[PDB]
C-alpha cells in the first residue's frame, strides 16, 4: 500500500541532464518533507536534497554545486531530481526517500523512513550495443557456461533452458572493460553423465539494444567426425 | 563524519553480530538528553531500510533481536540470534545538523566452516577467436570465505593487468560464493603461446590448483 515508485535515470552522457521522478501510494504526501540520496562507488551513502511539505523551499549537499535541482507536484504524488551537468562521479543508485522530522530555529532533523526501489544513473559516452555470446563448453560434476561480452548499458537478463534450468547456476555481476562496454559470464554444473544427451541453451536479453540470443552449449568435439 | 568498524562481520546463525559507529563530533543533546543517530539495514539489490532512531528506539516492526546502544560519540548496532535475511550491509547516519552524514557501512555475512572452491578453466571459442579477440575463463565454484587468489600464467609467465574478476553475492542456500576470473587477448597474442593456466590459493586448499589446457587440444 504504502510506497514509492521510482522511474526516470538511466543513461545520461558526461555533462548532459537528467530527470529523476518518484510517485507516492498509500500515505498523505503533503505531510512529509521528501528527500533524494544515493549511492556510488567513490562517496557512499549521500543525502543529496530535501524539499519541504508545500514544495517552496530546498535544501541541498553544497558538494553539489547547484547542479542538482529538486521539486514536487503535490497534486500528483510526484517528486523529482534533475541532474545537470553531469560528471563521472555521479555515476550510482538514486533513492527517493519519505523524510521523517521536524524543523526549530536551527534547522530541519529528521530519518529517512521509507524509500523508493533505487534507479541507477551511468554517465557514459558509450553507444548502445548488444553483446557477443559465446560458449564456455563443457570438459561427477561438470560446469558450462556463456559468456556475455561488449554491451552496453546495463543490464543483461540470462536464464538457461527458459529458466528450467535454475540449480547450480552462477551469473556473476557484470565487469566494466576499458573499452566502455560490460561482460560477464553466467555458468551452471551439471552431472557429467547429462552431458550430450541433456540439451544445455543460454537465453541472453539485452533489452536496450533489442537483443535476444539463444545458444547452445555443447561439449567440446575432439574428432575428425562431428 | 561517521566512521563504522568492522568494514565486514562473518557471522554464525544465532550467534550475535555487533557492529560500531564512531562520530568525529558529539551528537548527544544536554537539553533532552536524546542522541541523534539512526540505523539502517540494506539488504542485497533492495534499499535501505530504518531499523532504529534515538540511539537506541527501534521502529514500528523491528524485532528486539536489533538493539541499538551508545551515547555522545560511540554507538554500536548489535544483533543477537542473527537471522539468514539479517545478511546485509548497515549503515549510521546523524541528524544532528542539517547535513546529514551516513557512515561508510559494515557488511555482515554468513560464517560456515571453510569450503575449497572447484576450479575449472575454459578455452575461447572458436567463435570468439573468429573475431579477433580471446577470452579465456577460470571458475571458482561454491567456496567459502570468500578471499581467493587467482593468477593467470601464460607459457609459465604471470600475467598482470589483462584479467578481470567478478564474485557472486553470498549464496543463500550454502552460504558459499564463486567468483569468475576472465583473460582477454588479442587472436595474436593468444596464438603465440602454448600453456594457459589459472592458479588457485585459498584457505580450504592445501597447496595452490592449477588448472590449464595446451592451445588447440
Ligand atoms: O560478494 C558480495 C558482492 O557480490 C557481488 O559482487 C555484488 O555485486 C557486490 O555488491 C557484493 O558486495
Amino acid at each position: 500500500q504504502v510506497q514509492l515508485v521510482q522511474s526516470g535515470g538511466g543513461v545520461v552522457k558526461p555533462g548532459a541532464s537528467l530527470r529523476l521522478a518518484c510517485s507516492a501510494s498509500g500515505f498523505t504526501f503533503t505531510d512529509y518533507y521528501m528527500s533524494w540520496i544515493r549511492q556510488t562507488p567513490g562517496k557512499g551513502l549521500q543525502w543529496l536534497a530535501y524539499i519541504t511539505k508545500d514544495g517552496s523551499e530546498k535544501k541541498y549537499a553544497d558538494s553539489l554545486q547547484g547542479r542538482f535541482a529538486v521539486s514536487r507536484d503535490n497534486a500528483n504524488n510526484l517528486v523529482f531530481l534533475q541532474l545537470n551537468t553531469v560528471e563521472d562521479d555521479d555515476t550510482g543508485v538514486y533513492y527517493c526517500a519519505r523524510d521523517d522530522g521536524y524543523y526549530d530555529r536551527s534547522g530541519y532533523y529528521g530519518v529517512f523512513d521509507l524509500w523508493g526501489q533505487g534507479i541507477r544513473v551511468t554517465v557514459s559516452s558509450a553507444s548502445t550495443k548488444g553483446p557477443s555470446v559465446f560458449p564456455l563448453a563443457p570438459s561427477g560434476t561438470a560446469a558450462l557456461g556463456c559468456l556475455v561480452k561488449d554491451y552496453f548499458p546495463e543490464p543483461v537478463t540470462v536464464s538457461w533452458n527458459s529458466g528450467a534450468l535454475t540449480s547450480g547456476v552462477h551469473t556473476f555481476p557484470a565487469v566494466l572493460q576499458s573499452s566502455g562496454l560490460y561482460s560477464l559470464s553466467s555458468v551452471v554444473t551439471v552431472p557429467s553423465s547429462s552431458l550430450g544427451t541433456q540439451t544445455y541453451i543460454c537465453n541472453v536479453n539485452h533489452k536496450p539494444s533489442n537483443t535476444k540470443v539463444d545458444k547452445k552449449v555443447e561439449p567440446k568435439s575432439c574428432g575428425r567426425l562431428v | 563524519l561517521l566512521t563504522q568498524s568492522p568494514d565486514s562481520l562473518a557471522v554464525t546463525l544465532g550467534e550475535t553480530a555487533t557492529i560500531t559507529c564512531r562520530s568525529s563530533r558529539n551528537i548527544l543533546h544536554s537539553l533532552n538528553n536524546k542522541n541523534y543517530l539512526a540505523w539502517y539495514q540494506q539488504r542485497p539489490g533492495q534499499a535501505p531500510k530504518l531499523l532504529v532512531i534515538w540511539a537506541s528506539m527501534r521502529v514500528s516492526g523491528v524485532a528486539d533481536r536489533f538493539s541499538g546502544s551508545g551515547s555522545g560519540t560511540d554507538f554500536a548496532l548489535t544483533i543477537s540470534s542473527l537471522q539468514p535475511e539479517d545478511a546485509a550491509v548497515y549503515y549510521c547516519q546523524h541528524y544532528y545538523t542539517t547535513h546529514r552524514t551516513f557512515g561508510q557501512g559494515t557488511r555482515v555475512e554468513i560464517r560456515r566452516t571453510v569450503a575449497a572452491p572447484s576450479v575449472f578453466i575454459f578455452p575461447p571459442s572458436d567463435e570468439q577467436l573468429k573475431s579477433g579477440t580471446a577470452s579465456v575463463v577460470c571458475l571458482l565454484n561454491n567456496f567459502y570465505p570468500r578471499e581467493a587468489k587467482v593468477q593467470w600464467k601464460v607459457d609459465n609467465a604471470l600475467q598482470s593487468g589483462n584479467s578481470q574478476e567478478s564474485v557472486t553475492e553470498q549464496d543463500s542456500k550454502d552460504s558459499t560464493y564463486s567468483l569468475s576470473s576472465t583473460l582477454t587477448l588479442s587472436k595474436a597474442d593468444y596464438e603465440k603461446h602454448k600453456v594457459y593456466a589459472c592458479e588457485v590459493t585459498h584457505q580450504g586448499l592445501s597447496s595452490p590448483v592449477t588448472k590449464s589446457f595446451n592451445r588447440g587440444e
